[PDB]
């Protein structure tokens, strides 16, 4: 709706312009998930006794 | 642009554009061109004359 009005001329592109299936979009999905402890976690670790 | 900066007039660049009318771009040899020219086609004061 304002893509010509200001973006057109000053040479920015749609960006998907040119692709057949609309683009892939993810969400945060706020369903709690076990996830392995990371290694570089600030507040937690886990040491293999 | 290239002329202005080697120091030409209004009257080089303009008799410089007329033997170089050929050089502008084709818009089946590049995919931008391809939608640019169908949104300048688009305008309801564009008149190919």
């Amino acid at each position: 709706r304002f893509f010509a009005i200001c973006g057109l001329q000053e040479g920015f592109e749609p960006f998907a312009i040119n692709m057949q299936r609309p683009v892939t979009t993810w969400f945060s999905k706020s369903l709690p998930q076990f996830e392995p402890v990371p290694p570089e976690h600030p507040h937690y670790e886990v040491a293999r006794m | 642009k290239t002329r202005y900066a080697l120091k030409d007039t209004d009257e080089e660049v303009r008799e410089f554009l007329q033997n170089n009318l050929h050089l502008q771009g084709k818009v089946e040899g590049s995919p931008s061109l391809r939608w640019q020219m169908a949104l300048y086609r688009g305008l309801p004061g564009r008149e190919e004359d």
